[PDB]
């Protein structure tokens, strides 16, 4: 890679920030200190405890 | 050779797409997979030893 262009897509913005970003295939280690639930990504907190 | 007698039915009801317990992580189910459990496979065709 030697440059990156904007091309102001925003649903296709939308898409790669679901994918990347908030809803990944293999999302990184879930936090397990006393503070934290436990949850891996945004996608499995409104999944199964929605509010 | 009853579904129920068979020494799999536990771990093949845990690699199951019924089961929460593999839809709230992403790598359960590729886990489940990569040990000759496929939950994508019905109940038989999981547990059954081909060739």
């Amino acid at each position: 890679c030697s440059i990156i262009k904007g091309t102001g897509n925003f649903d296709k913005c939308v898409s790669q920030v679901e994918s990347i970003l908030v809803a990944p295939k293999l999302p990184l280690p879930a936090n397990i200190e006393a503070a934290s639930s436990g949850f891996e990504s945004v996608d499995q907190v409104f999944r199964f405890a929605s509010s | 050779e009853d579904v129920r007698k068979n020494r799999l039915k536990p771990l093949a009801t845990y690699c199951s797409v019924n089961n929460p317990e593999i839809s709230f992580k992403v790598t359960n189910e590729m886990q489940c997979r990569e040990n000759s459990i496929d939950p994508t496979k019905p109940l038989a065709e999981r547990m059954k030893i081909e060739n």
